[PDB]
């Protein structure tokens, strides 16, 4: 995940150790640099 | 064996020579990775004394050992005897963002703090011996050759340990230098 | 025991041959970078070899008298063109030093290519030997070739501001001789850049 | 019997960037939920590579405005990342808290002039160690460099390659003279078609390989 | 406002040696010393070497085997001695007040400072090192 | 060698200027003053130190100072300040005091 390196099932829950997350029923800044137009525009020689 | 001799291509004869036998060789305590895993002290140390090493004694087991290979990659694990928060910055960074408490900043703890710091340098592999012009004598290694500074308020004592160390392009080792005296006598 | 040589469209043919040294590698690492971003161009012009005087070898010579030569030296020819037009470039040394000598004079003369040469304090002299080496000697072979892959830091390191090989030779034994044998040996080389990469593209002066 | 721990002396005190969690001491708390908010990123690469942002040029502006005399050369820097134009965009900007980077640098150069008036630009990557060219032919088919026309589409993007030997670069140049420790790049005009008091605005952005490394803290 | 005044013999022959001498008598020219210049003909500025309480005399080259002073504190009244005048060697010769005092060293590179390698690399004559980590210009150290 | 205009010229009350220009060897370290230079008659110091004047000058003359050059301000050019303002400014590759040489103070 982020910076945390610990290779174990930690000991609390995740409910203590973090606020768990709700959801209704992403990450524009990817896919806007994905979707860049590399290369040229006219005819190669 | 009667070799060519001037050729110096590798020639290793055996004691099957005279009727001896060769026995079993344990080499691991003249290892690389083995021999350099040992903590070596830097001294003097002092605040906003770099981490970077060859400032081990030339003639300590890790500093001849090291000094004896021209090229070294090594991952350094380091011990300090501070007396505040010591703060450890990256191979190149301002010496003024040397303490903004974001680098890693060990707080005083009651024993010596030990850190495992990385290798940061941008280099392929360090080396001992520069031999390189002033970029831009040949005291100087470039500035891009330390693991990275730390500055404590006094720090007193600094070790210094090369986890995974490799050592390329062996050089001269040096022994103590015997006068008169057959043997070294100690 | 004759050895041709050939680096480029110039070639060496030794009939004293010893055997060629390679010095760290049997072949030179991977020449493509991350810092290139593969803009580094091989250049198969600057293989041709280089003929450089080294020190007389005189009798009076005591033993350590090392008469090292900084790799890449001063180069009139295609390859100096190289280093004056391109920023960062790669090699491999392949020192060849050949001392002439009568054969009815012995002495022992050691040529080795020390990387990131450093001067002696005179007691490494002894321990001069661990780097890649040949011995020249009158009785056995008047010249001694020496091939190693080009070491660095940096894959690509500018030739200028600091150069990784440079060639010393030292004389092991002082040269003793005869009235029929050599009263002087003269020492000179025939160096060739192997594998030579450049990049980086400077302005001109034209 | 309990366990023997044996802790050791050495370790154990706090390091500011460790990786260890905290204890929890506040019982579950379930969050607003925010799903598929608007305009995330999660890494500032692909964010800075998305979006260019202009350079500081003479009397702080961010285009280069066309020379008024024979002078060929509309502006020059340095490429690192520390340099006086790219003081105020957002590559430096986050380039600022690392302590060493690597690999391409996209420059944007969009022309914004009439119709009546064409020119000709051309960009030059001159390598470290020697000193910026005055006139343009000086580097003509030398270094690594390119030309555009200005016509119907304005912008052009030229890739700034890394070549060093070094495979990072660190991006606070400390002194080495007037060169940092890559080289500079040119922007020369060849030739203005009635192209006066007609600018051309120059941004940067991140490469399609760009990457910063060894994250720091100093005073910005 | 210290009082000054310059002397000496007004028409005089050439190719000898200029024998004019001033009055400067306040502070501010006897901690400071005596100054000696004259104006050329339609010319550009003129300077001629000066000396301070130390009896450290000096003048500028152009002449240097025909310029030679002294200094006197008592009498309030200093020495010129200048020999072997040409015709193109005319000007005022009234100002005698050089208040100019040496001094010289050049400060550290952007990068380095006085024991901010009290690290890196500590003995030797170059003393000012190198600050900020990283590849300096001369990252080990430098000298002044 | 020092540098220095050769031409001044004003009207009575207004402000005329003088300046002891140099450059990094003479001025950058050296200070400047000026001395009121009669045909053949006596100087006195008016502006020395940079920062001020001793007891005994007139408020008339002024000194300004910019980068390696300097500069005097002649407030009320008056038929008193009809002399040559010489000043100094120190040269170190011989050890010296390198002189402005003064102009010739005409007053309209």
């Amino acid at each position: 995940s982020g910076n945390t390196g610990s290779i174990i099932n930690n000991y609390y829950m995740q409910q203590y150790q973090n606020s768990m997350d709700t959801q209704l029923g992403n990450d524009w800044f990817s896919k806007l640099a994905s979707s860049a137009f590399t290369g040229l525009f006219g005819a190669l020689l | 064996t009667t070799a060519t001799g001037e050729s110096a291509d590798p020639v290793t004869t055996t004691v099957e020579n005279y009727g001896g036998e060769t026995q079993v060789q344990r080499r691991h305590h003249t290892d690389v990775s083995f021999i350099m895993d040992r903590f070596v002290q830097i001294k003097p140390v002092s605040p906003t004394h770099v981490i970077d090493l060859m400032q081990t004694h030339q003639h300590g087991l890790v500093g001849a050992m090291l000094r004896a290979a021209t090229y070294y990659f090594s991952d350094l694990e380091i011990v300090v005897n501070h007396t505040g928060r010591l703060t450890w910055v990256p191979n190149g960074a301002p010496e003024a963002a040397l303490d903004n408490t974001s680098n890693p900043t060990a707080y005083h703890k009651a024993p010596f703090t030990r850190l495992a710091l990385p290798y940061t340098a941008p280099h392929r592999v360090l080396a001992t011996v520069y031999n390189g012009n002033s970029k831009y004598l040949a005291a100087q290694l470039p500035a891009s050759f330390n693991y990275g500074a730390i500055r404590a308020t006094e720090i007193q004592e600094l070790l210094v340990r090369m986890k995974r160390a490799e050592l390329y392009c062996p050089r001269p080792l040096l022994a103590v230098k015997v006068t008169s005296q057959d043997r070294h006598k100690q | 025991r004759i050895l041709t040589t050939r680096n480029g469209h110039t070639t060496s043919t030794t009939q004293s041959s010893v055997g060629v040294t390679y010095g760290y590698s049997t072949g030179e690492d991977h020449v493509s970078g991350p810092n290139t971003s593969g803009l580094e161009t091989r250049v198969v012009q600057a293989e041709r070899f280089f003929k450089k005087h080294l020190f007389d070898w005189t009798t009076d010579k005591p033993f350590g008298h090392i008469e090292k030569l900084e790799l890449p030296t001063d180069h009139k020819g295609v390859y100096g063109q190289l280093v004056d037009s391109f920023a960062y470039m790669r090699n491999g040394w392949d020192v060849e030093v050949s001392a002439v000598g009568n054969q009815f004079n012995g002495g022992c003369l050691l040529v080795a290519m020390v990387p990131e040469f450093k001067e002696f304090t005179t007691r490494e002299k002894y321990q001069l030997t661990l780097f890649p080496h040949q011995f020249i000697s009158p009785r056995t072979n008047m010249t001694a070739h020496i091939t190693v892959p080009y070491l660095g830091v940096n894959r690509y390191d500018q030739y200028n501001k600091h150069k990784p090989w440079t060639l010393v030779v030292m004389v092991v034994s002082p040269l003793t001789t005869s009235s029929i044998g050599a009263s002087q040996i003269k020492v000179y080389t025939n160096i060739a850049p192997t594998h030579v990469h450049v990049a980086g593209e400077l302005p001109s002066k034209e | 019997g309990i366990v023997p721990v044996a802790c050791s002396d050495g370790y154990g005190g706090l390091v500011t960037t460790d990786p260890k969690t905290a204890d929890p001491a506040y019982g579950m708390v379930y969050n607003p939920p925010r799903t598929n908010y608007p305009g995330r990123f999660t890494n500032l690469l692909d964010v800075a590579e998305a979006c260019p942002t202009f350079l500081c040029f003479d009397d702080g502006k961010p285009y280069v405005v066309t020379r008024a005399d024979e002078q060929r050369l509309l502006a020059k820097f340095d490429l690192s990342l520390a340099a006086k134009h790219m003081s105020n965009t957002y590559l430096s900007g986050i380039a600022q808290y690392y302590a060493q980077y690597s690999g391409t640098i996209n420059l944007h150069f969009m022309f914004t002039g009439s119709t009546d008036s064409k020119a000709r630009y051309m960009v030059a990557y001159v390598p470290p160690g020697v000193t910026t060219p005055p006139d343009t032919p000086e580097r003509a088919a030398h270094c690594i460099h390119a030309e555009w026309d200005t016509g119907l589409n304005s912008k052009f993007t030229f890739s700034i390659p890394y070549v060093s030997a070094a495979d990072y670069a660190y991006t606070a140049s400390d002194v080495a003279d007037t060169t940092n420790v890559q080289g500079w790049v040119c922007i020369y005009q060849i030739t203005h078609g009635k192209a006066e008091q007609d600018t051309l605005v120059v941004s940067v952005s991140a490469g399609k390989d760009f990457e910063l490394r060894l994250p720091i803290d100093p005073r910005a | 406002q210290v009082q000054l005044r310059e002397s000496g013999p007004s028409l005089v022959k050439p190719s000898q040696t200029l024998s004019l001498t001033c009055t400067a008598s306040g502070l501010s020219l006897s901690d400071k010393a005596v100054g000696w210049v004259r104006r050329a003909p339609t010319k550009a500025l003129e300077w001629l070497g000066s000396i301070d309480t130390g009896s450290s005399t000096g003048y500028n080259p152009g002449l240097k085997s025909r310029l030679s002073i002294t200094k006197d504190n008592s009498r309030n009244q200093v020495s010129l001695t200048i020999t072997s005048v040409t015709t193109e060697d005319s000007a005022t010769y009234y100002c005698a007040t050089v208040h100019q005092h040496t001094s010289e060293k050049r400060t550290c590179p952007r990068a380095y400072r006085p024991d901010c390698a009290a690290r890196w690399d500590c003995p030797g004559g170059a003393d000012c090192g190198y600050c900020n980590f990283g590849a300096g210009s001369y990252g080990r150290c430098t000298p002044f | 060698v020092l540098t220095q205009p050769s031409s001044v010229s004003g009207s009575l009350g207004q402000r005329v200027s003088i300046t002891c220009s140099g450059s990094s060897s003479n001025v950058g370290n050296g200070y400047v003053s000026w001395y009121q230079l009669i045909p053949g008659s006596a100087p006195r110091t008016l502006i020395y130190g940079d920062t001020n004047r001793a007891s005994g000058v007139p408020d008339r003359f002024s000194g300004s100072r910019a980068g390696n050059t300097a500069t005097l301000s002649i407030s009320s050019l008056q038929a008193e300040d009809e002399a040559e303002y010489f000043c100094a400014s120190p040269e170190d590759s011989s050890s010296n005091a390198n002189f402005g040489s003064g102009t010739t103070l005409t007053v309209l």
